[PDB]
């Protein structure tokens, strides 16, 4: 029953990773007045299966100067350690919960930093060092503040458990109040998910850094892991900020809120991307070093006060 | 018919005297053609001075480089013709100046007087083989990296002497002499009867 | 007449209400929600691309497309080798070599238009006395092989008696402006 | 059916199908048929839905458009990217400038064609080989694809 | 005939229509190469799909080869690739007995047929290729068969020329690729740890040129040419050379044969091309036979050349990135064995 | 300093483009582009073919502003035959080179966005140029590389219904620049990638021959168009766009002016085009028309000797520049008396622009520079002919 | 055991597709500002360590103690960065 | 005779200048409202 569960929670998982690509690449589409993908298939359903099949077949190329293993366990670790995030995650039940749920989910999304590491120094290629170097620094970069925004959130909740934000978002989302931060975490869930507006990892006029040398099956699978990254981030703003409410007697309403949230947040940084032009390398740091990290940093100590002296310290547990 | 109006020809005329005047030691000839249009000559050694005085003289400001390029008659002793076009946003006027160079008597350069003339310099030495003197970094720029012969030579043959396919065998790019599969036909367009007195 | 773009005419003192207005476009990212409302817009309007196989994108009469040689109604190949379509390809693609036919009428032995070497100018359209040499409707005619590329005479009259249906039409239309 | 030859023609058909329906081109952009393309990629004759990505670089592209005059300064290039391109791989060649010299065929700074340089599958012809014609000869190289019957000639090797 | 016109590089004519079954291979590729710069026409049977013999494309040029659809099974495919040719030559082998081929199909059966029709085409000469040191009674079922053929052929083609070329080296060839390739393996086995097998390589291209010579050469007809090499080697140095080139490192450790033929049935048992033959096996350590025959390179027009020079090409792609840079000069050569 | 180029397969560098970059770190201190990837011979053959059959190439040299760059030679060897075209026939030029000033523009805008990332705002546009090609098929035949202005006159008349569909285009075009103004133009992150990137000052613009929005970007104010007005320039009105400080926002600025300004020309040529003949009536310029020279010998005679042998146009040289959309386009055209050109040196607002890469890309990044090619709007082949 | 039953399956998922990936188909980039960025990283991610226990130490029975100290914390960090700012450091 | 000319009296008039609309919510008026979320948000 748990490998029933375990699968339950992977492979719909996965497939909604692979549709979220059909999707990115419809919205995206009508926005710049075109049909996009619907001719394989009916309506473009069958084209996420299409280039995935494509892919695994094109020949995989390993460089005559190449580690061969810094290169096949960098992908290995972006899919491995995207699908792991998802499973202590509140739906509301979570397949196994952890009492530091959310110190789980930092953790593990600071070790993909890794894996852009790892691909960079193993491609042996001057485009993927430079692209890995300037990557590792946007995405720690864009984890100090991610991390300080949610202590923020951690010390209005109570614990770090996923779950207790359920209860936390009885009666109020926590947009309304810590709103300015939700805003600092949407747009630092757009960085570390190297999506548009922070797409510089992978910069394609600026580097074609990061796939440089990776093609096929590795490509799929870091591939594979940022679209379900996409939507993890997405989730995660869908749970500590959004609240989908909860009712015990019928678990489900919590997930189909969850399931309309998710997708609209998702729908999100699809409409960012086409909307708007990438910024500048050190235009990105600029804002997290200048613009962001002082507003969180005493934004943070506000959340240490917010408890205090409004009587309102949160109950453990 | 194009209308012409002879108030330029006649302002241009003048100028042409005083550009003479003021620098009589290297312009041979000055000239406006039908078309409204002034030519100084000068002597190679005047490329330096004459440009100067028509790019810092208050009476002729004379800016920007619109275009240097060489005309090249094999007849001619000197083959090259040098032709720099000038343009004067102040007064709204263009003027040409041409000198003459010959295969292996180079030219001195005017990166100095007009920074524009950095790159098409270094295309007439690519393409007609004339050499600038004090040019900062004269190099081929629209030839191959290693072609050999000046193309725009009216002595270079269009087709050129060598051609490029890819060869399994040493599976690298491979030059080989031309060998055309349909050679251009040569129309001979001349008609026996001319025009006019000109 | 000329026009300042980017000159600020002058120096608006700051007001609170001023820099409230714009302390709150940077802190609320005002001007970046704006430039959402204009895509999510789009996202509304009816997409402009057309069924390629199905649909067509339009072309008119000139379109020059694929050349084609026509015949006069009767069965007699237009073309009488004065051969000034050679003379004017810019591209030295067409190839004429000619003798007199047995009927004793002029005609070309061989007529070979390179479409590689063709850069479709349209002038031997023009140049034709006869209107032998046709810019044909047809823009699909991509080949797998190079050699199929090359037309010779008897593709080029086969290429003009499928079409001539409506190079006629086209030729037609478009004669009075010519 | 039963046969292990109807098993290897509905597999290929399969890996065939994958293929033909999301081809990666990469253009790299010569001369002015790139813009003819660009009109491709453009909103009237979109190339996406047909499963075909704007933009993709040589080691994620399955078929290279060789739009413009390969110079003979480019080619030894265009080699390198073709051969640095996966092995399932596919070159159309767009215009008469690289389907054979056009233009400036006989001059000598212009490859008299990239079939010199990359084996090419499909020509497209035209100067500004129209878009719709490009998209006519994408969709002939779909048709090439599914002709192909690798694992057929595998079994009977 | 076809009056040779021209300045010899392509978009000329040489006047060689040439059928050339197994163009696809390693060698063929160089022949069609070079039948292909002098401007000859030629026609490549082909059975695996276009795909895969594009890279024939770009070589000759538009209209001078042509290729068409043949079946060995199909008696007809052969019949009509011979109609227009007047020159055919046979490469058609494999190291791996398949499914639907045996040895014999592949060297004597095949090759039989093929010449069979051409002569009743009239083509004016046949080449035939046949591995060298082919006794009819060679360990080996490939060299046997192949000696089988190179007779056969001889009844229904008289006066075909036989080159009979030794192991080939050249980039993308066996002899070099498949000792280098041995890294894969911590421990390279070498039968006698690679002794008594002293082996002569020639390059690719030596065979090719040679090959297409013969095309164009009234003195070939009925000879068996051995095209050989510049230099001979125990298989030793040979091996280590390699890893040398290679940078990795040389464990030559002896392996009794009677367990390694059963070596090379376990690839050989490999439904994709086993990578090692129990045919294969037995070939490597077939010691090379003397020079001492109607000769083969110089004596029909192209001088060896030493395999040392070209190594360095072929073992490249198998250094690692440490290497690459390294060049020739560094590396140490090998030694001959006029034994 | 880790040389590196900016290779040509690379979607930034137009295709053809090898920018040895220095990298001093991610800024990068030194560029030394390397062009004549596409050098095609283009004024090698020029002088191998007639003045009819060498139209062509000017078509091909910019590829993004094809009539305005046969409206060059078409002044050019005009003048050298002292012949003027016929009123309507300047109107059409006229017309047709601001629907090609907004079809460059769209080009520059929207392909300089792709390159910084934007990327919408070129499929919105290319579907409104999509629109005007086909006003150039339908006047034509062909979308682009049309060849319908010729040396004397146009090619053949406006079909009678294009004046009414570039009305239509025209009258909604102008909100098309509206909603990529507003998507692209007070973006934080697009001034940010703009404003004060490649700055150059006035004098240095004037010495380095930029010559085009790159002399007007900086505030210098020369339109070739006004100053020094070619074909009907002096009866149409419109606003020079003059950028006050340099930054590429300011140039990208102008530039949506100038489609903005070409809107306004456009509707004064459907309002005041003349009825008349669209090529000059000397035969021995333009070719006879196709009835004439079917039913008169003297037509035929005249067709005959234009298409195979040529104009003759009288022994003399001359430098003739308008304002094509890049900048400057001039072409030196030396004629002796024969049919086919001597020489046709193809002045190209580019190779004047390109060289400035390394003076404008000082103190920037590897980033920096992928705008600083776009705000030059640089096709490379009116650099490399 | 659940958590190590979920992570192997998680592994298993993306070995066996690199696998099937490859199986089916059958020098001196230096500069100071990116390794200060690392450095100050750090000194910021210890920080976020110090401040992750302050859930915890809500509950804790003193109260402005823990303000207190808290407060003094990011006060004197941010003043690191601020001097990070008025130095070079943070100019890139 | 008939040839493509502009309809008797001039077409009609085409607007070229930018006619971006600045239209948005005031400022003070939009901190209220972030500002009210975060008030009554605490509460
Ligand atoms: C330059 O390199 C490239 C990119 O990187 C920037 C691209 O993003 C792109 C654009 C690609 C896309 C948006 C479409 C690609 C989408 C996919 C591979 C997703 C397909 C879905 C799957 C992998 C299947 C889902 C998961 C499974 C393996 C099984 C499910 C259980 C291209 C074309 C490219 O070449
Ligand atoms: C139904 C779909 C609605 C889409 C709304 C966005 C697209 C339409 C925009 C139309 C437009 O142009 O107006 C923009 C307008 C245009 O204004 P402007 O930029 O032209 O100038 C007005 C503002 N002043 C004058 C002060 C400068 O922008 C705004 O009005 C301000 C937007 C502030 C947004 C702050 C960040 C987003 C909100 C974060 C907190 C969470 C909110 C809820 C999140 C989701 C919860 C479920
Ligand atoms: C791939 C590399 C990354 C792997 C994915 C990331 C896994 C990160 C695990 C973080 C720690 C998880 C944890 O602490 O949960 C402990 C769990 C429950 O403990 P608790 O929360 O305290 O609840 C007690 C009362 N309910 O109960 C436990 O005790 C779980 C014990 C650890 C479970 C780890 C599962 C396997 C992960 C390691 C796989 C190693 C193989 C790969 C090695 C990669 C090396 C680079
Ligand atoms: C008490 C508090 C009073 C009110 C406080 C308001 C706090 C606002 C919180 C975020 C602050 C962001 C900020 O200050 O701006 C930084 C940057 C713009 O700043 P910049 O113009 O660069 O200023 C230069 C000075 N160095 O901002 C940016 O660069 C934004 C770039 C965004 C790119 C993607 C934008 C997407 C916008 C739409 C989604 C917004 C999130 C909505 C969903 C949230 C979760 C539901
Ligand atoms: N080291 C060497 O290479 C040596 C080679 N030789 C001889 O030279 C010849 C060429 O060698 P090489 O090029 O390496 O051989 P390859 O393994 O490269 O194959 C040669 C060609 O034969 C074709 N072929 C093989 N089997 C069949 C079949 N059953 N039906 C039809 N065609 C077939 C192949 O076509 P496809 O792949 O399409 O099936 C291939 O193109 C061989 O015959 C060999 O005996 C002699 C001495 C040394
Ligand atoms: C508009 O300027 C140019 C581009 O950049 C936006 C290019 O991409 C390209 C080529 C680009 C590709 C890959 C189609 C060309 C030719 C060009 O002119
Ligand atoms: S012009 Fe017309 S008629 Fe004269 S040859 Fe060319 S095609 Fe035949
Ligand atoms: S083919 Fe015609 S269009 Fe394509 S590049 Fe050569 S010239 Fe430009």
């Amino acid at each position: 029953m748990f490998f029933i569960n375990i699968l339950t929670l992977l492979v719909p998982i996965l497939i909604a990773m692979a549709f979220l690509t059909l999707v990115e690449r419809k919205i995206l589409g009508y926005m710049q007045l075109r049909k996009g993908p619907n001719i394989v298939g009916p309506y473009g359903i069958l084209q996420p299966f299409a280039d995935a099949m494509k892919l695994f077949m094109k020949e995989p190329m390993r460089p005559l100067t190449t580690s061969m293993s810094l290169f096949i366990i960098a992908p290995t670790l972006s899919l491995t350690l995207a699908l792991s995030l998802w499973v202590p995650l509140p739906m509301p039940h979570p397949l196994i919960n952890l009492n530091l749920g959310i110190l789980f989910i930092l953790a593990t999304s600071s070790l993909s930093v890794y894996s852009i590491l790892w691909s960079g120094w193993a491609s042996n290629s001057k485009y993927s060092l430079f692209g890995a170097l300037r990557a590792v620094a946007q995405t720690i970069s864009y984890e100090v503040t991610m991390a300080i925004i949610l202590l923020s959130v951690l010390l209005m909740n109570g614990s770090y458990s996923l779950q207790t934000l359920i209860t936390t978002q009885e009666h109020m989302w926590l947009l309304l109040p810590a709103w300015p931060m939700a805003m600092m975490w949407f747009i630092s869930t757009l960085a570390e998910t190297n999506r548009a507006p922070f797409d510089l990892t992978e910069g394609e006029s600026e580097l074609v850094g990061f796939n440089v040398e990776y093609a096929a099956g590795p490509f799929a699978l870091f591939f594979m892991a940022e679209y379900t990254n996409i939507i993890l981030m997405n989730a995660l703003t869908t749970i500590i900020f959004l609240g989908p409410l909860y009712y015990i007697n019928l678990p489900e309403l919590y997930s189909t809120n969850f399931m309309m949230e998710a997708l609209l947040l998702s729908s999100t940084f699809l409409w960012i991307r086409a909307s708007y032009p990438r910024f500048r390398y050190d235009q990105l740091m600029h804002l997290l070093w200048k613009n962001f990290l002082p507003l969180t940093l005493a934004l943070c100590m506000w959340h240490i006060s917010l408890p205090i002296f409004t009587a309102g310290v949160p109950p453990y547990m | 018919v194009r209308p012409r109006s002879d108030v330029t020809h006649k302002q241009l005329s003048a100028f042409g005297e005083y550009v003479a005047e003021i620098l009589p030691k290297y312009v041979q000839q000055v000239q406006v053609s039908c078309l409204d249009e002034l030519e100084i000559c000068i002597h190679p050694d005047g490329v330096i001075p004459t440009l100067t005085f028509l790019r810092d003289h208050t009476n002729a400001q004379f800016k920007s480089l619109a275009d240097l390029t060489a005309v090249d008659v094999p007849t001619r002793q000197n083959r090259f013709e040098i032709v720099y076009n000038l343009l004067s946003l102040r007064f709204n006027s263009r003027i040409r100046v041409k000198t003459y160079a010959d295969e292996l008597t180079p030219i001195d350069s005017i990166v100095s007087v007009h920074i524009a003339a950095n790159w098409y310099e270094r295309e007439v030495w690519d393409m007609f083989g004339v050499f600038f003197f004090n040019h900062p970094d004269l190099r081929r720029i629209l030839t191959d990296y290693g072609f050999e012969g000046h193309p725009f030579r009216k002595d270079f043959p269009l087709t050129g002497y060598v051609e490029l396919r890819y060869d399994d065998e040493v599976k690298r790019v491979v030059a080989e002499p031309v060998e055309l599969a349909q050679e251009f036909r040569k129309f001979d367009l001349n008609s026996p009867w001319e025009a006019f007195p000109a | 007449t000329y026009k300042y773009v980017n000159k600020k005419e002058q120096e608006s003192e700051v007001d609170m209400k001023s820099a409230t207005d714009n302390a709150a476009r940077i802190l609320m990212w005002t001007e970046l929600i704006r430039g959402l409302g204009m895509t999510l817009s789009y996202l509304f309007r009816e997409p402009a691309t057309i069924n390629y196989p199905f649909e067509k994108g339009p072309l008119s009469p000139r379109f020059r497309g694929e050349h084609a040689l026509r015949r006069y109604p009767s069965g007699e190949e237009r073309c009488i080798a004065c051969k000034l379509c050679e003379a004017i390809c810019p591209a030295q693609a067409i190839t004429i070599e000619a003798e007199p036919r047995a009927d004793g009428s002029r005609r070309t032995t061989r007529y070979d238009i390179d479409m590689t070497k063709c850069i479709y100018c349209g002038f031997c359209q023009e140049a034709c006395p006869v209107d032998a040499i046709v810019e044909g409707p047809n823009f699909e005619f991509s080949t797998e092989t190079h050699e199929e590329l090359l037309y010779n005479k008897e593709k080029l009259l086969n290429n003009g008696d499928k079409w001539e249906a409506e190079i006629a039409a086209n030729i037609q239309a478009d004669y009075l402006y010519r | 059916r039963s046969r292990a030859e109807y098993v290897v023609t509905k597999l290929d058909d399969l890996i065939n199908w994958a293929r033909r329906s999301s081809l990666w081109p990469m253009t790299f952009g010569l001369a002015c048929c790139a813009v003819e393309m660009m009109h491709m990629a453009a909103p009237r004759y979109d190339m996406d839905r047909f499963g075909v990505v704007f933009r993709a670089s040589p080691r994620q592209a399955d078929v290279m458009i060789v739009a413009g005059t390969l110079t003979n300064k480019m080619a030894p290039a265009l080699r390198k990217v073709y051969d640095q391109m996966p092995e399932p791989r596919y070159v159309v060649s767009m215009g008469s400038c690289a389907n054979g010299g056009g233009y400036y065929h006989y001059s000598y700074s212009v490859v008299r064609g990239c079939d010199r340089i990359v084996p090419v599958d499909i020509y497209v012809p035209g100067c500004p080989p129209t878009a719709e014609a490009l998209l006519y000869g994408i969709l002939q190289l779909q048709r090439k694809i599914k002709r192909e019957q690798k694992l057929k000639i595998w079994y009977r090797r | 005939a076809v009056i040779p016109h021209g300045k010899g590089g392509r978009s000329s004519v040489s006047g060689v229509v040439a059928t050339v079954f197994g163009a696809t291979g390693f060698l063929g590729r160089y022949v069609v190469n070079h039948l292909g710069r002098m401007g000859s026409q030629v026609i490549i049977p082909y059975r695996c799909d276009v795909y895969d013999i594009m890279h024939l494309r770009l070589m000759g040029d538009l209209g001078q080869l042509t290729f068409l659809e043949w079946d060995a099974r199909d008696k007809d495919s052969i019949r009509k690739a011979v109609q227009h040719s007047n020159v055919v030559i046979n490469l058609i082998g494999r190291e791996w007995e398949t499914r639907n081929f045996d040895f014999e199909d592949v060297f004597v059966n095949i090759p039989r047929a093929i010449a069979q029709a051409s002569k009743e085409a009239g083509v004016e000469r046949f080449i035939h290729v046949s591995h060298l040191n082919a006794s009819m009674k060679s360990s080996s079922k490939s060299l046997r068969s192949k000696a089988v053929g190179e007779k056969e052929v001889r009844s229904v083609f008289p006066e075909a020329i036989i080159i009979r070329p030794s192991d080939i080296f050249g980039r993308e060839d066996r002899f070099l690729n498949h000792f280098a390739n041995y890294r894969w393996f911590l421990a390279v086995p070498l039968v006698s740890l690679g002794f008594k097998t002293v082996k002569q390589p020639v390059y690719v291209a030596d065979v090719s040129k040679g090959i297409v010579n013969a095309t164009k050469d009234p003195d070939a007809v009925g000879k068996t040419f051995a095209f050989t090499g510049p230099n001979r080697y125990l298989l030793f140095h040979l091996v280590k050379y390699i890893f040398g080139m290679t940078h990795r490192t040389f464990i030559p450790y002896p392996l009794p044969l009677f367990v390694y033929s059963w070596i090379g049935k376990l690839f050989g048992l490999s439904p994709f091309e086993p990578w090692t033959t129990k045919d294969k096996v037995e070939r490597i350590h077939i010691s090379d036979v003397m020079p001492t025959d109607l000769p083969g390179l110089e004596d029909l027009g192209v001088q060896p050349t030493p395999l040392e020079l070209k190594s360095i090409e072929v073992l490249r792609r198998h250094r690692t990135y440490r290497w690459l840079s390294s060049e020739i000069e560094e590396t140490k050569p090998a030694k001959t064995v006029n034994y | 300093n880790m040389t590196l180029n900016f290779g040509p397969q690379h979607p930034a560098a137009h295709g053809v483009l090898r920018l040895v970059l220095e990298l001093s770190g991610e800024m990068v201190r030194k560029c030394d582009p390397h062009i004549g990837l596409l050098h095609r011979g283009t004024e090698k053959l020029i002088e191998y073919k007639t003045y009819l059959q060498a139209l062509p190439y000017f078509d091909r040299l910019d590829y993004v502003s094809m009539m305005c760059n046969e409206q060059a030679y078409s002044i050019a060897v005009e003048k050298l035959l002292n012949i003027q075209p016929p009123p309507r026939a300047q109107w059409i030029r006229v017309l047709f080179g601001e629907i090609t000033r907004i079809l460059n523009h769209i080009m520059a805008v929207t392909t300089h966005a792709l390159d910084i990332g934007a990327m919408t705002p070129f499929f919105w546009m290319f579907e409104e140029r999509e629109k005007m090609f086909e006003f150039y098929e339908r006047v034509s035949g062909a979308r682009m590389h049309a060849a319908y202005i010729r040396p004397g006159g146009v090619h053949q008349d406006l079909p009678l219904g294009l004046l009414d569909d570039i009305y239509e285009f025209s009258k909604n075009f102008s909100l098309r620049i509206d909603e990529v103004e507003e998507m692209l133009t007070n973006n934080r992150i697009w001034r940010n990638r703009t404003v004060d990137i490649g700055v150059v000052t006035a004098e240095d613009a004037l010495n380095y021959g930029f010559s085009g929005v790159m002399l007007r970007g900086s505030g210098i104010q020369w339109d070739l168009r006004k100053t020094q007005p070619y074909d009907v320039y002096d009866q149409v009105e419109f606003d020079v766009p003059i950028g006050s400080r340099g930054d590429c926002y300011d140039r990208y600025l102008c530039r949506v002016e100038e489609m903005r300004q070409s809107l306004r020309i456009i509707e004064q040529c459907l309002n005041k085009m003349p009825p008349g003949e669209i090529k000059v009536d000397d035969a021995k310029v333009s070719p006879p028309k196709r009835a004439e020279m079917k039913t008169s010998m003297e037509s035929l005679i005249h067709h005959f000797k234009l298409y195979t042998e040529g104009y003759q146009v009288p022994p003399g040289a001359t430098y003739t520049a308008i304002e094509a959309p890049k900048g400057e386009f001039g072409v030196y055209l030396v004629s002796d008396g024969s049919s086919r050109p001597y020489r046709c040196k193809i002045k190209a607002p580019g190779f004047a622009h390109l060289a400035g890469l390394d003076k404008m890309s000082k103190g920037h990044m590897l980033a920096d520079v992928v705008a600083i090619i776009g705000t030059q709007d640089i096709v490379f082949g009116e650099i490399d002919r | 055991m659940n958590l190590y039953t979920v992570i192997f399956i998680n592994i298993l998922l993306s070995l066996t597709l690199i696998l099937v990936a490859f199986w089916l188909p059958q020098r001196l980039p230096f500069s100071m500002k990116f390794f200060l960025v690392a450095i100050t990283f750090l000194l910021f991610d210890l920080e976020i360590a110090l401040l992750l226990p302050l859930p915890w130490a809500i509950q804790t029975i003193k109260t402005s103690t823990m303000m207190i100290m808290a407060f003094i914390l990011v006060t004197i960090l941010s003043l690191g960065l601020a001097y990070e700012w008025t130095q070079k450091g943070l100019e890139w | 005779v008939k040839q493509d000319m502009p309809p008797p009296g001039g077409y009609g008039p085409i607007d070229y200048k930018r006619n971006l609309p600045r239209r948005g919510l005031s400022g003070y008026s939009m901190f209220a409202v972030g500002i009210g979320a975060l008030i009554f948000g605490y509460w």
